[PDB]
């Protein structure tokens, strides 16, 4: 079990800690959270009570460090920082944890939520997508945009995700026009699958930190990635079949995981209705297609 | 963007443009089998390639063979007339590849937008307009021509044969449109108008009637008028 310490509080917030949240009151005496559990990413995210503007957050693995927050009154955010001397961060935490000024991340033993939204993402995979090497965790915000999104400009502060475009000279074999734009599967498997991403570990894996981007922070640009790594496999004739099981459990879990007054922004009608009603894995997906029906008939 | 009446103008410009219209490329007769069940027959059909501003038609013909053993043969006739029209683009010299192509069907924009990505800087473009293009099987030396091919061919002409000379490509684009609207409203007066005065000649490397200035305005008249009296016939009014 690892720990966050916060220097203090002095500025009313709502913090999240992977899908859980709280509200911290303006200089509450509040230092961190406790018991974070070992062996998956996380991210620890913010929305200032004042200006609702603006979340942000930290991607990070307790295991490649330690981290701690600490509030910057000039650049006025909840910075995360690493200290580096351990014995120094050791007496720091046992005298938070000692007068109770910590939350304890509240993971019941039934769930494994979190567990199933990030079984795929690796912290050594943020930092290729986010940029920033001198530190060993990631900051998204809400406004940030992606590669593609700058094709069509900070190049330091984007999201560098896979760019996926149906209608591009890679997605297009010369003399396959029709048969590569109506069945993707050469697209997937050769060049994603093969070329880029190298298995479909690290495909799921960006697909899943896509989605919790675009949940989490609202960036419009990862709903976008999302979506078009979910549609390249449902247009793709041709898809491993552990791939379209796996596939399918990931959906679930997002899809159950949504916030339920999220689905009109997060969701795209068109992507969904074709890939569960019109493409190649329309009878592929079925626990997808079962909670989908169930809780969101509406875009349907 | 799309084209419509309030940039129509734009046709006429310096700027290259083509229409490409799809409506003829895949035809069949619908027939009854012997066991009483319906099946299809292609016949030959042709891609109306148009440039508007000089009248160039390259009409590619498409043979019935090129559907022998295809499935889904509506959707492959958009991917077909993207494909042969790319190949044309391709054929021509640098100077004269179009800057603009528009499609008369907006289900030919993704075919079209794949085979051309090799040509990012021409605009594939739809239209609002409700242009009668696949009138053009009823001009009878252009059906004659892709009736009787025996192998996939192009054929080029010149849809407004020398009017050009006497008047713009504005006008003219306006007669042939005119002309196509009459056809497809009323193939068989249409087709009596063109032709009742025996006097009045098609030379063999023209579509259409030599007719003076005096004999175009009364033309004209008379297709307004039908297209008018058959919007009545039609809506009882
Ligand atoms: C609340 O956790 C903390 C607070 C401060 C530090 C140190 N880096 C600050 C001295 O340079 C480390 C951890």
């Amino acid at each position: 079990m690892n720990t966050v310490p916060f220097t203090s509080a002095p500025i009313e917030v709502t913090i999240g800690i992977d899908q859980y949240s709280f509200n911290v009151k303006e200089n509450q005496p509040f230092h961190g959270i406790k018991d974070i559990p070992i062996g998956h990413v996380h991210v620890i995210h913010f929305q200032h009570a004042d200006n609702s503007s603006m979340r942000y957050g930290y991607w990070f693995d307790c295991r490649m460090g330690n981290f701690y927050i600490q509030y910057d009154p000039k650049d006025g955010l909840y910075k995360m920082m690493e200290e580096r001397d351990g014995a120094k961060f050791e007496n720091i935490v046992h005298n938070f944890k000692e007068r109770q000024m910590m939350v304890s991340y509240p993971k019941i033993d039934e769930d494994d939520t979190w567990y199933n939204l990030t079984e795929f993402v690796q912290m050594d995979k943020i930092r290729k997508i986010v940029r920033k090497d001198e530190n060993q965790f990631s900051y998204v915000d809400s406004s940030m945009t992606t590669v593609q999104e700058n094709e069509l400009s900070d190049p330091a502060h984007s999201l560098n995700y896979t760019v996926i475009n149906f209608k591009s000279r890679e997605a297009i074999r010369p003399g396959h026009e029709m048969e590569d734009f109506l069945d993707k599967s050469y697209y997937l498997n050769t060049v994603m699958l093969q070329g880029i991403f190298k298995n479909s570990s690290n495909y799921f894996g960006e697909l899943q930190f896509a989605f919790l981007n675009a949940m989490f922070f609202g960036n419009y640009g990862s709903s976008l990635q999302w979506h078009a790594m979910i549609e390249l496999i449902c247009s793709s004739a041709t898809v491993p079949k552990h791939m379209l099981d796996k596939l399918d459990e990931i959906l679930y879990y997002q899809i159950k995981t949504l916030p339920e007054q999220y689905s009109d922004i997060l969701l795209n009608e068109r992507v969904w209705n074709i890939c569960l009603y019109s493409s190649f894995q329309k009878n592929s997906l079925h626990n997808t297609e079962k909670i989908m029906e169930n809780k969101y008939p509406e875009l349907l | 963007g799309a084209m419509n009446s309030s940039n129509y103008a734009e046709l006429f410009n310096n700027d290259i443009k083509l229409f490409v219209d799809d409506t003829n490329v895949y035809r069949v007769t619908v027939h009854k089998t012997f066991e009483g069940n319906v099946a299809t027959k292609a016949i030959n059909g042709c891609i109306f390639t148009l440039n508007p501003k000089t009248g160039h038609l390259f009409l590619k013909i498409i043979h019935t063979s090129v559907w022998a053993g295809q499935k889904r043969l509506s959707q492959l006739a958009k991917w077909k007339t993207a494909e042969e029209v790319s190949a044309l683009v391709r054929s021509l010299p640098k100077e004269e590849q179009p800057k603009q192509i528009i499609v008369t069907r907006k289900a030919m924009l993704d075919p079209l937008e794949v085979h051309m990505l090799d040509f990012p800087n021409i605009a594939i473009r739809p239209t609002e307009l409700r242009l009668p293009f696949s009138a053009a099987m009823s001009i009878d030396k252009l059906s004659d021509v892709v009736m009787k091919a025996t192998e996939p061919q192009m054929v080029l002409f010149n849809i407004y044969d020398d009017w050009l000379d006497r008047i713009s490509s504005y006008t003219a684009f306006s007669r042939l449109t005119l002309l196509l609207r009459a056809l497809k409203t009323n193939e068989e007066s249409a087709k009596m108008i063109l032709l009742s005065d025996p006097t009045i000649t098609i030379k063999s490397y023209h579509l259409w009637p030599s007719f003076t200035d005096e004999q175009w305005i009364t033309i004209e008249s008379q297709m307004r008028d039908l297209i008018l009296t058959e919007y009545g016939r039609k809506y009882n009014v």
